[PDB]
RNA sequence: GGUGAAAUUCUUGGAUUUAUUGAAGACUAACUACUGCGAAAGCAUUUGCCAAGGACGUUUUCAUUAAUCAAGAACGAAAGUUAGGGGAUCGAAGAUGAUCAGAUACCGUCGUAGUCUUAACCAUAAACUAUGCCGACUAGGGAUCGGGUGGUGUUUUUCUUAUGACCCACUCGGCACCUUACGAGAAAUCAAAGUCUUUGGGUUCUGGGGGGAGUAUGGUCGCAAGGCUGAAACUUAAAGGAAUU
């Protein structure tokens, strides 16, 4: 795997966990 | 590791050069790697010249050659064998072959 | 002695045109181009297409009366292309080799003073 | 090698070996100290008034000449300015660049070599206090600068 | 190369290399007694001036600044001090 | 051509139309130019209707003879129709790109200056100029760039050389100036101090805006 | 039209093409270079105004005012974010025609956002010379740009001219380059990446096997995208560099 798309992969991750911590908050 | 010391490119004292698309498949490429041949070819080729003369109204006239500068991305001049491939040793030479 | 027309060869990488006008530009005297003569429609661009609307064009003339012409050969220009296709010296030569009288010829190609942006984007045409 | 640029020259007056007087030279150190009174007087900074001595006078520096240096000269006459001259200057050249930021917005080189020029006045003036030419507490902004220069 | 006297050198030598690059600095100016053509009054004019320097009695205007040495105003006529 | 469209008897248009005469300015030498062909005048929509405004651009050497000015061009714009014979006027001087294209050489600064002026008369022409710096005789140097200021300098003398040129007499008379390059000629004497330079042209004289019609100054080009 | 070949699409209410023109927004070809300038990002049409600046010249002036910097500031490509104006081209998404076993990929045709701009934001790029800044010294060689000197040197010519442009020689400052290293280095290579086991000119920052990971968490800054800061458990005998046949 590219190291950009992988980078690409944990922001969307990190998109998602952002989504949850606001749902939960 | 470096495969030139020019990066194959002739900037250097620059910072950034403004690009020039490619004319055979518009990459765009920065107007120092950028290889430019420029291209003095006559307007009427050189088979059908004696014809064009035979035809034409004023004898001893001009015939006009027409005039382009082209630039190519470098994977279009390697593919098109403006540029060849060459040995570490004389990859140095900056000097035209002619 | 003579009269005179513009012969106007346009001749992009796929297709080529014919086109004898007068000398005020304005008034036409047969089109012609490489479909009409080739229908194989990737012989658009060949010589002899090039050459048969030639012929074609001359014939015209002939029967008009216009016994000499001014050829502007003209590739697709501004941002496209550039260099003439490979029918437009083809047409010339048929031009040349049907009776009819030449004189004065240019480069007519729509050369930019740096224009729009160019088709493709940065990466280009990948093949 | 310079202070705010990448620059790398060293063009500058090289001062000859004699302190002495030169040999063709005649006049008088008090007849040098009298001119440079009057120019004083009539507006002149120190630099310039050299410049004057070295160009329409046979004064090559008045140092060698009189035994002081101009600024000297100028305070024990009592005419030494109330800011010193290179300080004065770049608070000028200060204001300038403030008054064209004033007038147009989105010049932001101007802006930069403006801050540049703030920095070397700090700089001037922090030595300044040090050696007690400017009072202990003097400052420089905006407003306040704008009346020093005019 | 390798041996040399540094101290005393050749004087074109000398005159070749950049003023203060020389042993002592020396300045490569010079000061120019300056006759103008219509009174007899002799001014010492420094040879790159940087001020139109005129003639103390009569405003002539004997030198004109360049980017380094001065240039002298045609009718003049200098002797070096 | 076996593609066919969805596409949602007077045959030779040729026998419905007539030849005309092209009618060069007295400022030339072959004073008659070529034919032109119009369609024959219907009962409202006459001949001489759709022909006044018609631009012929032809060579200048086949106007003066000579092929020391081949690379010149000039638009002659129809004016008046005679009967059979249609009287131009002076429309536009061009280069031919063989020349311009040819004359950029590599190595030197090519100086390029503009402007727009009006005539004795009320003809507002933007006229261009293109001047080369040259090696001079003697150099070493394997360029003779001109530094920017020259440059510059050079520029502002040009403009002011067209402006002195225009503003002072007719169309006619500025085109009867341009043919033998007087006023190149001119240019290389007066920057002759700023830079040497080489290859200057007056390429590209535009028109812009004529006054009203006036008839009879037109006549007076002709006979 | 388009193409390797096609097809999509537009076309006898007349496409394409030809000629004059007009509007709109782009961009600034050729000239354009182992050339310029700027702190970097960056910056080529003309002219005017507005300040700024390096180098040089200087028998001008101040007289240690300096070098580098944790705190703090200023700018900061492109995309992206608000809200206006603009919206020609080109074009993430989309449609959509092919090619393929598949092909919402390359190729083809359209095409919102964006591309341009005005007010804000954003603070990152292979933001690269992957070479921190200031200073000294060591080796030749031509170039070239900026300035300055000396040439009864060439040309210009309006008679001496006087400039200007060249020509030669020297000189500071710059972008580089060529050959040797007697020095370095793992080597590729390097006039610095040299003057280091013959180890100390001054300084700021950064790294300490590979993964986990630029992740988790806590701050903090962002309207948001994100940025700056930044672990550990556990895991592993290699990951790597330059050269070789
Ligand atoms: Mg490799
Ligand atoms: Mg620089
Ligand atoms: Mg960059
Ligand atoms: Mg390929
Ligand atoms: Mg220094
Ligand atoms: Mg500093
Ligand atoms: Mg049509
Ligand atoms: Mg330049
Ligand atoms: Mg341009
Ligand atoms: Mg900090
Ligand atoms: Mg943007
Ligand atoms: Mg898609
Ligand atoms: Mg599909
Ligand atoms: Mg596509
Ligand atoms: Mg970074
Ligand atoms: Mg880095
Ligand atoms: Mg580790
Ligand atoms: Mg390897
Ligand atoms: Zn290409
Ligand atoms: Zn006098």
């Amino acid at each position: 795997m590219r190291a950009k798309w992988r980078k690409k992969r944990t922001r969307r991750l990190k998109r998602k966990r952002r989504k949850v911590r606001a749902r939960s908050k | 590791p470096k495969k030139r010391a020019s990066n194959g490119r002739n900037k250097k004292g620059r910072g950034h050069v403004k690009p020039v698309r490619c004319v055979n498949c518009s990459r765009s490429v920065p107007k120092d790697k950028a290889i430019k041949r420029m291209a003095i070819r006559n307007i009427v080729e050189a088979a059908a010249i004696r014809d064009l003369s035979e035809a034409s109204v004023y004898a001893e006239y001009a015939l006009p050659k027409t005039y382009n500068k082209l630039h190519y991305c470098i994977s279009c001049a390697i593919h098109a064998r403006i540029v060849r491939v060459r040995s570490r040793t004389d990859r140095r030479i900056r000097a035209p072959p002619q | 002695s003579q009269v005179f027309g513009v012969a106007r060869i346009f001749a992009s990488f796929n297709d080529t045109f014919v086109h004898v006008t007068d000398l005020s530009g304005r008034e036409t005297i047969a089109r012609v181009t490489g479909g009409m003569k080739v229908k194989a429609d990737r012989d658009e661009s060949s010589p002899y297409a090039a050459m048969l609307a030639a012929q074609d064009v001359a014939a015209k003339c002939k029967e008009v009366g216009i016994t000499a012409v001014h050829i502007k050969i003209r590739a697709t220009g501004g941002t496209r292309s550039k260099t003439p296709g490979p029918g437009g010296q083809a047409a010339l030569r048929a031009l040349a080799r049907s009776g009819l009288r030449i004189g004065r010829i240019e480069d007519v190609t729509p050369v930019p003073s740096d224009s729009t942006r160019k088709k493709g984007g940065r990466r280009g045409r990948r093949l | 090698g310079r202070m705010h640029s990448k620059g790398k020259g060293m063009s500058s007056s090289a001062i000859p070996y004699s302190r002495n007087a030169p040999a063709w030279f005649k006049g008088s150190s008090d007849g040098v100290v009298e001119q440079i009174i009057k120019y004083a007087r009539k507006g002149l900074t120190p630099s310039q008034i050299g410049v004057l001595l070295r160009d329409a006078h046979g004064v090559t520096q008045a140092k060698v000449i009189t035994g002081n240096k101009i600024l000297r000269i100028l305070k024990s006459n009592g005419l030494a300015p109330e800011i010193p001259e290179d300080l004065y200057f770049l608070i000028k050249k200060a204001v300038s660049v403030r008054k064209h930021l004033e007038r147009n917005r989105k010049d932001k080189d101007a802006k930069f070599r403006l801050i540049l020029i703030e920095s070397r006045i700090h700089r001037l003036a922090r030595y300044y206090r040090t050696v007690s030419v400017l009072p202990p507490n003097w400052k420089y902004e905006s407003a306040t600068a704008s009346a020093l220069v005019n | 190369v390798l041996v040399q006297d540094l101290l005393h050198p050749t004087a074109a030598s000398e005159a070749r290399k950049h003023k203060l690059k020389t042993l002592v600095q020396s300045p490569r100016s010079h000061f120019l007694d300056v006759k103008c053509p219509g009174c007899l009054n002799i001014t010492t004019v420094f040879s790159h001036a940087q001020t139109a320097v005129t003639c103390e009695s009569c405003s002539t205007v004997l030198c004109t600044p360049t980017g380094g040495k001065a240039k002298l105003s045609e009718g003049t006529s200098f002797r070096r001090k | 051509a076996v593609g066919k469209n969805k596409r949602l008897r007077v045959v030779d248009p040729f026998t419905r139309k007539e030849w005309y005469d092209i009618k060069a300015p007295s400022t030339f030498e072959n004073r008659n130019v070529g034919k032109t062909l119009v369609n024959k005048s219907v009962g409202l929509k006459n001949a001489s209707d759709s022909l006044k405004g018609r631009v012929v651009e032809v060579c200048l050497a086949d106007l003066q003879g000579s092929e020391d000015h081949s690379f010149r061009k000039v638009k002659l714009r129809v004016d008046e129709v005679q009967g059979k014979n249609l009287l131009t006027n002076f429309h536009g001087m061009d280069f031919t790109t063989d020349k311009l294209r040819s004359m950029v050489r590599k190595w030197q600064t090519l100086i390029e200056a503009n402007v727009t002026v009006k005539t004795s008369d009320d003809y507002v022409l933007r006229i261009f100029a293109i001047a080369f710096t040259r090696k001079q005789a003697n150099q070493v140097k394997r360029t003779s760039y001109a530094q920017s200021s020259h440059i510059r300098q050079i520029r502002k003398v040009i403009s002011e050389i067209l402006t002195r040129e225009v503003q002072n007499s007719t169309l006619a008379q500025l085109t009867s100036k341009l043919i033998p390059e007087v006023i190149n000629k001119e240019i290389e004497n007066a920057t002759k101090d700023i830079f040497p330079l080489q290859n200057v042209h007056i390429r590209k004289v535009k028109l812009l805006k004529q006054p009203k019609f006036d008839l009879g100054s037109l006549l007076s080009l002709h006979g």
